């Protein structure tokens, strides 16, 4: 959990884009974390196309 | 200046500021045999820029429509809205299909597009500089200055809060929603219509830094002010002036804190 917590915290931090979230986001579907991870994407400011 | 645009046959009024808002609202009435409203409640905030918050967006629609499904009451939204109330405007169209709420929409003829030809009847106005949607199924046109607007609108809400004409007296509501600066300054010209304010923490920048602004009583702050603008969309640069010019607004505001006060949503009637 926290591992992911802190590869979205990196991914966010260089940018705020589709295509590299959605590669973590990925890793994210792979462990089933979909509570947390949505949580932290799809909160935040970041536009899902 | 009445008007009626055929795309649903919808109807407007032209008018200009300084006009008779008991005669504005009377007119209305009689026009378009309304039934009287239970409550009164303003959009303030079109930063099209501030995308509504998806959770916090829900639970407000549903509030509202919840709310508006049994009272009845009435809306004061923007004319032609095409930002982030556009949307949440064709969502309670959507609604109204499957006691009964009507939106309004009100803004100067200037930025509406087609305007040359609204001025001069069936009205088409297919756009995908402001187009119409189905959300205004009764509109509402100025064409006089911002601040006339501003004062156009407050005149109207001071004249809903009326006398008894038993005495009756309709509530009005305004809901401020990451706005623009000026809509501070416009707050200003509620304040001293004892107008009822209510503002989000999580909306946006212009609300967020407002929970704290007045909260904190400050009689001069403008150094914390600019860090504070510049901490909320710090798109564009402002004087010093400016700064301390909407610095005075703020103490002016929080200076009236009853009528006013924040709710934390993403932390109803």
């Amino acid at each position: 959990t926290v591992i992911l917590k802190a590869l979205v915290k990196a991914c966010k931090s260089h940018s705020r884009d589709a295509q590299d979230y959605l590669d973590e986001l990925k890793l994210a579907v792979a462990w089933d974390r979909v509570d947390i991870a949505k949580s932290e994407i799809f909160n935040g400011d970041v536009e899902w196309k | 200046c009445k008007g009626e645009v055929n795309f649903k046959r919808s109807k407007f009024v032209k008018v200009p500021s300084n006009v008779a808002p008991s005669m504005l609202f009377e007119l209305l009435l009689t026009e378009w045999h309304l039934p009287a409203p239970n409550l009164v409640v303003s959009l303030v905030g079109e930063e099209r820029l501030f995308a509504m918050k998806s959770w916090l967006r829900d639970v407000l629609r549903k509030g509202l429509v919840k709310a508006a499904q049994s009272t009845g009451a009435w809306i004061l939204t923007s004319a032609l809205h095409v930002g982030l109330a556009r949307h949440v405007g064709q969502a309670v169209r959507d609604h109204s299909l499957a006691v009964r709420v009507v939106a309004i929409g009100m803004a100067s003829l200037d930025r509406i597009l087609h305007r040359q030809l609204l001025d001069g009847t069936p009205i088409h106005y297919p756009a995908d500089l402001c187009p119409l949607d189905s959300n205004l199924s009764h509109f509402i046109l100025v064409e006089p200055g911002n601040d006339g607007l501003a004062e156009l609108q407050l005149s109207l809400e001071k004249h809903i809060s009326q006398q008894r004409t038993s005495s009756i007296q309709i509530p009005v509501l305004c809901l401020l929603v990451n706005g623009d600066p000026s809509t501070l300054e416009r707050m200003s010209r509620a304040v001293e219509q004892a107008a009822p304010w209510l503002i989000l923490a999580g909306s946006g920048g212009i609300a967020d830094v407002l929970a704290a602004l007045v909260g904190q009583p400050h009689l001069l702050v403008p150094q914390v002010t600019e860090k504070q603008f510049r901490e909320k969309f710090p798109s564009e640069c402002f004087s010093w002036e400016a700064i301390v010019h909407w610095t005075e607004l703020l103490q002016n505001i929080a200076a009236h804190p009853h009528l006013l006060t924040v709710y934390d949503f993403e932390q109803l009637d």
